[PDB]
């Protein structure tokens, strides 16, 4: 490809990327998108995952219906294929799941839209731990509400829930009703003193952006079959039908700096290998929280030896995700999981408070998931034949219950995203490589959730209870790009703009300088309408 | 409502002139695809420097009966005034003392309709209307029938205007009146035959079921979608239960009009017990972007199931029609299955949104090719619907195009 | 199609339930004699044994081959009718889904994901008795 030149080029079709392809298409300016991962079909990936294994249905396998390209790959856990190394006495913690292709990873996410608590933006001024944002709940407020409004978020309209984020305008649609799982796990907690409350989600409640209402397939995690609910390929389409120029499997790997060290190109694989160069006003790096930093790193040039927008040796630390304690166990009463989504509700009641300068806040969760695959090859396991058989599986599925309690992790230097010196790809780009390490406040934080899941375990009769003796990785990976004021203790701006490049916005979570305890992409689609604006800003 | 009002309702004279769900109301701007171009609907509002505010009486009778502008310009017959012409002068009073003291003057005007010639001249419409014979005598009760017969013609006729897109039209886009509902092609949509024929039309439907789909558009056999979802949801379900029927007393009235090729009713199709192979599915996986998949049976599952079941029967509650037996699947013209795939369905009923999402190639959820519409059409038309009707690419994409091209709009090349 | 009648009546007897789909019973039939290529007398075997001991149910079959060495052939038969998989692997072939034995006992109550229950919110009725098994 000769020049590819465009207004801005933005490195990564995600939900980030594409919303900022649309935002700034919307707005007369020329955008390139490039996606190191194929075009996908969501018809297919049905087909793929109703043809993947039951054993890889009742453990939650949601990688498998997403093919991985050489090229590209991501990441997949059934049978491990080692793109992502994970070190340090946490690593299981740090597992994560990526899908790599035009819609990202949000393909195959659970669509749980959450906004963060003001607090949550000024961590170390409230509590003396971890680091501020370089700006507030208020700033990130419109942009908060114009993601909701685009992606078509549902939530508990009128209810004060427990303290939570201020709004200034109503969810654009209400909360669907609870299955009956969330409705009893509500009463049951209620009465253990604990306060479950509806999780903000992007689902239709009705019909919403010409897409159909939530119908219950109860498989947002991998697939939704009918696009009743938000995957950033909407964004990648509506942009593509603006004008963007879209080019999938389009790995960048190179970056050239000017004297002043403005980026004036980028340079990018096909499948086999072959470079082309791409020149624009701007650019912007939306690929993950994980392909940002080690796109970063392998960028380094003469002038930038030890990485891209790194004079502050800061890009790939600060790693953060929301550490989890998984528990399942059978009920004593019938729960039913698997009316509405796979994530309905969630004990929002240790979000905040003064706790937080001592051990994580912390979010504890009921999985909505269907136990009826896992239900079959538990009784299947047991050697049960004829009525027995059919008995066992109903029982199971009626009662079989999964339980998860989230934490918030602290940023560390140490917990790092160095490129692996041991494992290469088909293109020769070196494997991701982390060192995880949760802390001593998720520690604490834990030997309180531990306690809490058995209460709920306890209350709700519970047999075969089963406990993960280590940490769960939540992926929502945030921490690599840390903003902030200070060039020389962060890598981007209140604008996510590069202190080291001025033509360089990176619109990723990585930018996220805490991690807060719910899930973290609404932020991320938040931030990058926000440096949307910036760049606006900058090129008119 | 008052008397004009629930005319206005009645005529659907707001479904036009409004610009989709914004676009305040009866201020024009809606584009309709004509087979010469595309038509602009007028500001209707009585502003007196944008609206029809300076129009007496006699000229908003001349604009609504005869297509006739205060200026002396001919208005172009996507104004169904060939069907407004025989309402009683009452009734046009009305109308007009509804849209002067009742809707709110709207002061923007709305884009100009340019045509390319020689449809350009709106002044060759008055040889249009002669050759249409459109007057049109003012309309008066038929004493031989009941009063439910008469009010029911008239609100067929002259309000609600069905043969406007139910009575075909001839070479000149004229009403052809000898075949009265006997089913036409109004752009990517087809109405069908509504005459009493128990096979072509809907004779062999109940009454109850004819009733329920006018009211709401919904029945366990027929969905309204395209311009019948419009119809409904804005002027049929805002009817008295009498004006329903009366419609359905004149619509049992209607003489029969037969479709070639037709031995079934529409809804009378069984459904074949096929499907398709879970284990043929194992080699389509690592195979991402569905390309390989040309089963019809595959891909049916693959993009249908979900809703609509593999035995093609819907859910339980019938939120998701059953495609067996569904007059849509059932038609020998397999026209309305391809629009339905193409646009989907979107029905709002009593404040209550139907969607189906669209397949075609702006979807959302899951674009397909011309080929891979007709495979789903063709293996929904031969496990659930008439087993006779077939789908090619071509046909699909016509469909998208707007329909076949009429020969008339040939002149304009 | 003496091989597929005997192994559609076995099983038949060996998941309890009479309405097996041919299509998928035939594509077991061949995955089966693909990966064992005596899957067939011992089909033949297992039909022998039940019939002439006159065994009325699967419950009694299995009591009394609980240590005889058609006892995995005859496990293996139920578990891939109910599971829809004969292997063991995350890339084992997969030849039932919403028609496999073991989605069947909560399909009166509980979705099968990707399919839809009837309607937008089902989910706001009370759930059936547990202690009813549905059908099938
Ligand atoms: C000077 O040249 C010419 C003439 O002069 C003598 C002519 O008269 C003619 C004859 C033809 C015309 C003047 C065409 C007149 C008609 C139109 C421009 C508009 C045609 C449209 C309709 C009649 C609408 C009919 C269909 C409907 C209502 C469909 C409804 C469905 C919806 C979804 C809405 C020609 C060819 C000519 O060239
Ligand atoms: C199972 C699961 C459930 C989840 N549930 C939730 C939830 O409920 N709520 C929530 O808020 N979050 C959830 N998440 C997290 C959420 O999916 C991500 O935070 C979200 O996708 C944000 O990713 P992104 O847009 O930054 O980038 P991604 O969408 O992850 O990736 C963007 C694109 O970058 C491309 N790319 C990478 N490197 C390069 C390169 N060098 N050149 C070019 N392109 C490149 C990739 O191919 C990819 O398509 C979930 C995640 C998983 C795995
Ligand atoms: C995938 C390829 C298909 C095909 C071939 C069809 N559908 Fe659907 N459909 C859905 C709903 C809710 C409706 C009716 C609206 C309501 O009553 O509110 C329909 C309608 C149809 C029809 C025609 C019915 C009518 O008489 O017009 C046909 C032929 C049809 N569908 C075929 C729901 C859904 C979905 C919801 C998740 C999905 C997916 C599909 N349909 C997909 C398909
Ligand atoms: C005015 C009084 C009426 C009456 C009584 C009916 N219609 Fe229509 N109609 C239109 C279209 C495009 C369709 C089919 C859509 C599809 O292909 O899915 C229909 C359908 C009907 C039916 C159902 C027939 C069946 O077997 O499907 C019936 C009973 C019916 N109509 C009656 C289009 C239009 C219009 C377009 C401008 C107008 C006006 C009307 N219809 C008005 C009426
Ligand atoms: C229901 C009562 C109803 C009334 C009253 C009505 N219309 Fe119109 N109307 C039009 C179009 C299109 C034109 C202009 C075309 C022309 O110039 O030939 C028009 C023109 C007019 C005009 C001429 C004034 C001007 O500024 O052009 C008047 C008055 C009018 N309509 C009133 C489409 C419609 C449609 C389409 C579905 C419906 C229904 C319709 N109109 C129903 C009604
Ligand atoms: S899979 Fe889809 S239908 Fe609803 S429950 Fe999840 S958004």
């Amino acid at each position: 490809n000769e020049t590819l030149s465009a207004d801005v080029v933005i490195i990564g079709a995600g939900i980030c990327g594409s919303l900022l392809a649309h935002k700034l298409v919307r707005n007369g300016l020329s955008v390139l998108l490039l996606d190191a991962g194929p075009r996908r079909d969501r018809s297919q990936i049905v087909e793929n995952w109703r043809n993947m294994p039951p054993d890889n249905k009742s453990q939650y396998d949601y990688a498998t219906p997403y093919p991985s390209v050489p090229w590209a790959p991501h990441t997949n856990y059934f049978p491990d294929n080692n793109y992502l190394i994970v070190k340090g006495p946490d690593r299981t913690a740090y597992k994560q799941g990526i899908i790599k292709g035009v819609g990202g990873t949000t393909w195959h996410w659970a669509a749980s839209s959450w906004r963060y608590l003001p607090n949550d933006f000024k961590l170390h001024s409230t509590y003396g731990v971890g680091r501020d944002y370089a700006m507030s709940y208020d700033e990130l407020e419109p942009y908060y509400y114009e993601a909701e409004c685009e992606m078509g978020v549902m939530g508990p309209n009128g209810e004060e829930i427990t303290p939570s984020a201020p709004r200034q305008n109503p969810w654009p649609m209400t909360s669907m009703p609870y299955g009956y799982g969330d409705r009893t796990f509500t009463e049951i907690v209620s009465k253990l003193g604990f306060s479950n409350t509806p999780v903000p989600q992007a689902r239709n409640s009705r019909p919403y952006d010409g897409r159909p209402q939530c119908c219950g397939n109860n498989n947002c995690m991998p697939i939704c079959p009918i696009g009743a609910m938000y995957n950033g390929v909407y964004a990648a389409i509506k942009a593509e039908k603006l004008g963007a120029k879209i080019i999938p499997n389009a790995v960048v790997y190179a970056m050239e700096t000017d004297a002043k060290n403005r980026i004036t190109a980028i340079s990018f694989y096909d499948p086999d290998k072959q470079s082309h160069r791409v020149v624009a006003k701007t650019f912007v790096i939306a690929a993950n929280g994980i392909e940002t930093p080690k796109l970063l790193l392998l960028a380094a040039n003469d002038r930038n030896p030890h990485g891209i927008a790194n004079s502050s040796d800061l890009v790939g630390r600060n790693m953060m995700d929301h550490p989890g304690i998984g528990m399942s166990f059978q009920s004593a009463e019938p729960i039913w999981a698997g009316g509405g989504s796979v994530q309905m509700s969630s004990i929002t009641n240790f979000r905040d408070g003064d706790f937080r300068s001592e051990y994580a806040a912390t979010q504890i969760g009921y999985n909505n998931t269907a136990q009826n695959s896992r239900a079959g090859m538990k009784a299947l396991s047991m050697g049960l034949v004829g009525k027995k058989l059919d008995e066992e599986i109903r029982r199971r599925t009626a009662h079989g219950v999964d339980i998860y309690a989230n934490h918030e992790v602290l940023p560390d230097p140490n917990n790092r995203l160095v490129l692996s010196k041991d494992y290469k790809d088909a293109l020769g780009i070196p494997h991701p490589e982390v060192t995880y390490d949760v802390g001593e406040y998720v520690r604490k934080s834990a030997a309180i959730s531990r306690q809490r899941l058995m209460d709920i375990a306890k209350a709700m009769g519970g047999t075969e209870i089963e406990m993960t003796p280590y940490f769960t990785p939540n992926n929502h990976i945030t921490g690599g790009t840390i903003m902030g004021h200070d060039p020389r203790d962060s890598v981007v701006d209140k604008w996510l703009r590069t202190h080291d490049h001025s033509n360089l916005f990176l619109a990723t979570g990585a930018t996220m300088a805490a991690s807060g305890t719910v899930n973290s992409t609404l932020t991320m689609a938040a931030l990058s309408l926000r440096a949307a604006d910036a760049i606006l800003n900058d090129l008119k | 409502i008052s008397r004009g009002h629930y005319l206005a309702i009645a005529a659907d004279c707001a479904a036009c002139h409004t610009n989709g769900r914004d676009g305040q109301f009866l201020a024009g701007g809606y584009a309709i695809s004509s087979p010469m171009g595309n038509i602009y609907s007028t500001n209707i509002t009585p502003s007196k420097t944008h609206g029809i505010g300076n129009y007496t009486l006699e000229q908003f009778s001349k604009a609504l009966r005869h297509g006739i502008r205060a200026d002396g310009a001919q208005l172009y017959p996507a104004m169904p005034y060939d069907a407004y012409n025989r309402l009683t002068d009452e009734d046009v009073k009305s109308l007009y003392a509804y849209i002067m003291t009742e809707v709110k003057p709207v002061d923007a005007p709305s884009p100009k309709t340019q045509l390319p010639f020689p449809f350009s001249i709106r002044a060759s419409l008055g040889i249009w209307k002669i050759a249409a014979r459109i007057e049109g005598k003012p309309y008066v009760f038929d004493h031989t029938h009941n009063d439910d017969w008469n009010r029911g013609r008239y609100l067929v006729d002259e309000l609600a205007h069905c043969g406007e897109c139910h009575t075909p039209r001839n070479f000149l886009l004229a009403p052809n009146q000898s075949a009265y509902l006997a089913g036409a092609d109004i752009g990517s949509w087809r109405a069908p035959n509504i005459t009493n024929a128990p096979q072509s039309g809907i004779g062999s439907w109940s009454d109850q079921d004819l009733f329920q789909y006018l009211k709401t558009g919904k029945t366990a056999h027929a969905r309204a979608a395209g311009p019948m979802a419009e119809a409904i949801e804005h002027s049929l379900q805002y009817l008295p239960d009498a004006d329903i029927s009366a419609i359905v007393t004149y619509l049992r009235s209607v003489p029969a009009k037969a479709e070639s090729g037709q031995t079934v009713a529409n809804f009378e199709h069984a459904g074949r017990p096929s499907s398709y192979s879970v284990a043929n599915a194992n080699s389509r996986r690592s195979n991402s972007t569905l390309t390989k998949t040309t089963d019809g049976a595959a891909l049916y599952e693959a993009v249908c199931a979900s809703c609509h079941q593999s035995d093609g029967k819907g859910s339980k509650d019938g939120y998701y029609p059953s495609l067996v037996g569904n007059t849509t699947t059932g038609q020998l013209n397999p026209n309305d299955l391809i629009a339905s795939i193409l646009y989907g369905v979107d029905r709002t009923t009593d404040n209550h949104e139907i969607l189906m999402p669209a397949f075609g190639p702006d979807s959302l959820v899951q674009p397909l090719t011309d080929e891979q519409i007709a495979t789903i059409a063709d293996y929904v038309l031969s496990h659930f619907g008439n087993a006779q009707a077939t789908v090619s690419a071509d046909a699909v994409k016509q469909v998208r195009a707007g329909g076949k091209q009429v020969p008339l709009a040939k002149l304009a090349s | 199609r003496d091989s597929i009648s005997d192994f559609m009546q076995l099983s038949a007897f060996a998941t309890g339930h009479k309405n097996l789909d041919l299509n998928i019973g035939s594509a077991l039939l061949l995955a089966f004699e693909a990966q064992k290529h005596d899957f067939s007398t011992q089909i033949k075997a297992l039909r022998e044994h039940i019939t002439k001991n006159n065994y009325q149910d699967v419950e009694a079959l299995d009591a009394a081959m609980k240590d005889d060495p058609l006892h995995p052939t005859l496990i293996q038969i139920i578990r891939a009718w109910y599971s829809g998989v004969i292997e063991d692997e995350t890339n084992a072939k997969v030849y039932a889904f919403e028609k496999a034995l073991m989605y069947q006992p909560s399909r009166d109550v509980v979705v099968i994901p990707t399919y839809a229950h009837n309607g937008p919110n089902y989910w706001v009725s009370e759930p059936a008795s547990v202690d009813v098994m549905p059908a099938f």
